[PDB]
């Protein structure tokens, strides 16, 4: 055939993992990748729903599209089959994030060196932007209502494995792991989780203040 | 492997000892009986179980250890018309043919003899030796390479420990094992036994035995219900036992399988023990009436297209049922729903 | 990484008084022995050491061997290195050692009656079911899991020609030199393996070549077990400034007398 289906499959997989799951992967993505992905979606009849969704945002990029329950189910099935990750939560927030990101990209002009913009954009519910204190108080009110679940009172010292071999084997198994990769993954993961929760919360985040000041505080207190 | 046309092969379980009565002189075109008889054996050890006085017909007897030769191909064996030749449990390609007939009495049927002629002496009502492991008895070890020494003990004693020197090549180990197994199958009562070898080698030996019995069956030998059991199946049996079987029965595998044989028929389905005991090669069972087992199948095969799955295979139905069960149970994940699709025919 | 000494599991199953584990680090090695050198020198009169067998082609091959731990004036039970089944309790007065030691020794000699008596008497003590029951179960399980491997390998040796170890005394006239071959064979598999790995033969036969190390015997097997009494003569000595200045490193040639008894046969295949 005239289409490298495998390579376009790989490109679409990478881009969707980059935008939707927002996995730790972070590399430069060029117009080639988006073109390949759109062609891949258009080619597959199964993915015509996703293709139509992406196309719709070209004109108006400021709204969640209206669908039916069956349409949503089929869309979830198509996305799950594409990603080949049934063991994940991709219910609705994933789709909204993807629509927002593609709305930004398609309605963005050409740039020489990236844009590097946070995915805090085009939130839903059309709610006025809310403050941390207001939402925190409102939600804590619900939290403080009732319903604990376990009553551990006396308190036993935190157990520790006394066998050294059980520790030396673990050290041997875990040693080859590079520490930098682990730290980078964990940090990026916390960042993305906070970003998604905040975006759904429909509030105004601190781009380079709250997490940044937290890091600064840790470094200063440990150092000086 | 293309056997020469002068070879005659007799195979029987009771050939672990030399069959003196069956050895007779052969006549070539010279039409003169040849009395110089020459015999071959696997190892020098077997020489100590061949009487020179058990051949009244023959004038002179010469014994040799059958040592493999390379200068002579099996396609055109060397001919020595000056002496009759009779082999015994050969383990390498035969290379020497006596005048006229050349019988080969063996208890093992390798590939080298497969394409030769054959006269199997099948067996009636074999006993199945019992395999177990100690983890309370006086274990009686046996020299596997020379079982003929301990014939009286094998007849009388009950527990036995297969023991092999590291010298023995794989073929000789196989031959000794087959000897001892035939001895057991001829025993008056089942005998317990174990092997003092690493498990992988035991599996290799049992694969060899299974293929040997397959060749025997393909030459018309009567089937034997006694056979070895795969180690993975043994682990599954041990897990089932630990789950519910308290003691260590002698034939606990047979116990499980018959304990489910009691139910195979009336409910019309395979007991899952059999399924796990076994890609494709799907097993079934029968009754005198026409009906299969796994789906209650007809005697032909899996039907090609019996009825549509529109109401089930659609993603909407499976999703609705999944959401219903998840909401009712309070789960968030860990539950999988599959449509009832394996419906051959009711 | 894992120790392989039977005495390495010795524990005071009282839950109050601590227990000792004097086993040396070498007891973790799977060299064939099953005793830590400390316990070997403590309970028995043995001291692990190795002997290398070379050739004219400079090839390495070493075998296990033991050493005396008795002096000269000691007699009677003191001369016994490894007692027999009947005469072990008296020489070891098991009533004086820890109960776990007694249980282990009974298992070694396969004294089932002693094991059953110790178990059913230990049923009586208070707090037994709490933790002493599980401790006795752990000790018994470990002892079984150490003994078990030995019996097959000892049994298989007692089956076929691979290595024909004959304890026949050289120079048949000699002395008592009892052919206790079956008294050895009356030992448990662990004891048989230990004695085989402890004493080496005087004549050795590899393939067809013949090798000899000692002109006479060193120990001897008797109804009271293996006793380090040299046949036909007094026992050998055991050691346990100017002239010293002029004597430098001159191949000290250790004077302690190691074990030497029996006859061995080596087939081509053994390694």
């Amino acid at each position: 055939e005239l289409i490298n289906m495998r390579r376009y499959r790989n490109a679409a997989r990478k881009l969707i993992h980059h935008y939707s799951l927002n996995s730790t992967s972070s590399t430069e993505y060029k117009i080639s990748d988006v073109v390949m992905t759109m062609i891949f979606l258009l080619r597959s009849e199964k993915y015509h729903s996703l293709f139509k969704l992406l196309e719709t945002t070209f004109d108006d990029y400021t709204c969640r599209p209206q669908m039916t329950q069956v349409q949503t189910d089929t869309l979830l099935d198509a996305v799950r089959s594409l990603l080949e990750m049934p063991s994940t939560t991709i219910d609705l927030t994933t789709v909204d994030i993807m629509r927002s990101s593609f709305a930004r990209c398609f309605n963005s002009p050409i740039m020489r060196y990236a844009k590097i913009v946070l995915l805090q954009n085009v939130a839903l519910q059309r709610d006025k932007r809310t403050t941390l204190e207001e939402l925190l108080i409102e939600r804590g009110e619900k939290i403080q209502m009732l319903q604990p679940q376990q009553y551990i009172n006396s308190g036993t010292e935190i157990p520790f494995c006394d066998d050294a071999e059980f520790l030396n084997r673990l050290l041997k198994h875990i040693d080859p792991y590079p520490l930098s990769r682990m730290y980078y993954n964990a940090a990026n993961t916390m960042f993305y989780t906070t970003m998604e929760n905040y975006a759904v919360s429909n509030c105004k985040f601190n781009i380079e203040d709250y997490n940044n000041i937290f890091k600064v505080m840790e470094n200063i207190r440990k150092h000086s | 492997m293309e056997c020469p046309f002068q070879i005659q092969v007799c195979i029987s379980d009771r050939f672990f000892a030399f069959p003196h009565n069956l050895v007779e002189p052969q006549s070539d075109v010279g039409n003169k009986l040849i009395e110089n008889l020459i015999v071959y054996v696997p190892t020098d050890d077997d020489r100590l179980y061949i009487d020179k006085k058990q051949f009244p017909k023959f004038n002179s007897v010469l014994v040799y250890r059958h040592e493999h030769d390379v200068n002579i191909d099996s396609r055109s064996p060397k001919k020595t018309a000056s002496a009759t030749i009779v082999y015994w449990n050969p383990l390498v390609p035969i290379t020497e043919i006596g005048a006229g007939e050349t019988r080969v009495f063996s208890v093992l049927l390798t590939n080298n003899l497969f394409y030769c002629n054959t006269m199997i002496v099948h067996h009636e009502n074999p006993k199945c030796p019992i395999e177990f492991t100690y983890p309370k008895s006086n274990l009686r070890p046996i020299a596997c390479e020379i079982p003929l020494s301990h014939f009286k003990e094998l007849v009388e004693s009950n527990d036995f420990l297969l023991c092999f020197n590291l010298e023995t090549s794989t073929m000789v180990k196989i031959l000794s094992l087959k000897r001892i197994f035939c001895i057991f199958q001829y025993r008056k009562q089942p005998a317990r036994y174990v092997i003092n070898l690493p498990h992988e080698e035991i599996d290799n030996l049992y694969n060899k035995l299974n293929w040997e019995r397959t060749r025997r069956l393909m030459k018309g030998d009567v089937p034997s219900n006694c056979a070895t059991v795969n180690r993975s199946s043994l682990k599954y049996i041990k897990q089932a036992q630990s789950l519910l079987g308290i003691p260590d029965y002698s034939q606990t595998v047979v116990d499980f399988v018959k304990m489910f044989q009691k139910i195979i028929f009336p409910y019309q389905l395979v007991p899952n023990v059999i399924i796990k005991l076994n890609l494709f090669c799907k097993n079934d069972s029968i009754a005198i009436s026409s009906s299969g087992i796994v789906p209650i199948n007809m005697p032909d095969f899996s039907p090609p297209n019996t009825f549509d799955y529109s109401d089930y295979a659609n993603r909407t139905n499976i999703n609705f049922v999944t959401q219903r069960v998840l909401t009712d149970g309070g789960f968030s994940s860990g539950i999988t729903v599959t449509p009832v699709k394996y419906n051959y025919y009711l | 990484r894992v120790n392989r000494c039977i005495f390495a599991s010795i524990v005071s199953f009282d839950a109050c008084i601590t227990y000792k584990s004097p086993c040396s680090p070498d007891a973790y090695h799977d060299d064939g022995w099953f005793i830590c050198n400390n316990h070997l020198i403590k309970r028995f009169k043995m001291s692990k050491m190795v002997l290398p067998i070379f050739d004219e082609d400079d090839n390495q091959f070493k075998m296990t061997i033991a050493r005396h731990l008795v002096g000269n004036k000691e007699r009677g039970i003191k001369r016994i290195l490894i007692p027999s089944a009947t005469n072990y309790q008296d020489v070891f007065n098991l009533n004086s050692m820890m109960q776990a030691e007694q249980l282990i020794f009974h298992l070694i000699y396969n004294n089932e009656n002693a094991v059953n008596t110790i178990c059913d008497n230990l049923k009586y003590t208070e707090g037994f079911t709490s933790n002493t029951q599980r401790v006795i179960h752990s000790v018994y399980a470990t002892t079984k899991s150490i003994l078990d491997t030995t019996n097959p390998n000892t049994f298989c040796s007692r089956v076929s020609r691979d290595e024909l170890r004959f304890f026949d005394v050289t120079n048949a006239r000699a002395l008592r030199g009892g052919a206790g071959d079956q008294l050895f064979n009356n030992y448990s598999g662990f004891l048989q393996n230990l004695i085989r790995r402890a004493v080496a033969p005087e004549y050795l036969q590899i393939d067809t070549e013949e090798l000899r190390f000692r002109n006479c015997a060193t120990c001897i097997i008797d109804e009271t077990g293996l006793v380090a009494s040299v046949p036909d003569g007094p026992e050998l000595y055991n050691p346990i400034r100017e002239l010293d200045r002029t004597l430098s490193g001159y191949e000290e040639y250790p004077t302690y007398v190691p074990l030497f008894l029996g006859y061995q046969i080596i087939n081509s295949e053994n390694n």
